[PDB]
């Protein structure tokens, strides 16, 4: 009633479907810095003990 | 001799205070504040009569508060 006589449609539509909420599940990657530390001060010569 | 013994008066204290001006500098660079890296190379004090100055010079300027930490230091 809220639309007129000629309609606009849609004729292609992707959704993801689930079937157990185990698959939900997903992995990405990080550093763990832990064991491999971001690094700070690069390599500098030595000319100032003190 | 008034101007000889002057100007020698003066270049003799000066070297004895930048001996331990050194030390407190150095002593400021191990704690966190004037930071290393900022050591000076030439310096060469000037006298005529009692009148005096000093100039060191840097390869990498410090800044400002910085200058003004090793001025009171020097003070």
């Amino acid at each position: 009633a809220v639309e007129m006589y000629v309609a606009v449609r849609i004729s292609r539509f992707q959704l993801e479907v689930l079937r157990d909420l185990h698959d939900l599940v997903r992995s990405r990657t990080y550093l763990d810095v832990s064991k491999s530390p971001l690094a700070t001060t690069p390599i500098r010569v030595v000319e100032y003990v003190r | 001799w008034t101007g000889t013994q002057n100007d020698l008066v003066n270049v003799s204290n000066h070297h004895m205070a930048y001996d331990e001006y050194k030390k407190r500098v150095a002593e400021l660079q191990r704690q966190g504040k004037i930071s290393i890296d900022v050591n000076d190379k030439h310096h060469i004090v000037r006298v005529f009569g009692d009148d005096s100055t000093f100039i060191m010079t840097y390869d990498e300027p410090p800044s400002a508060e910085e200058v003004h930490l090793m001025c009171a230091t020097f003070v």
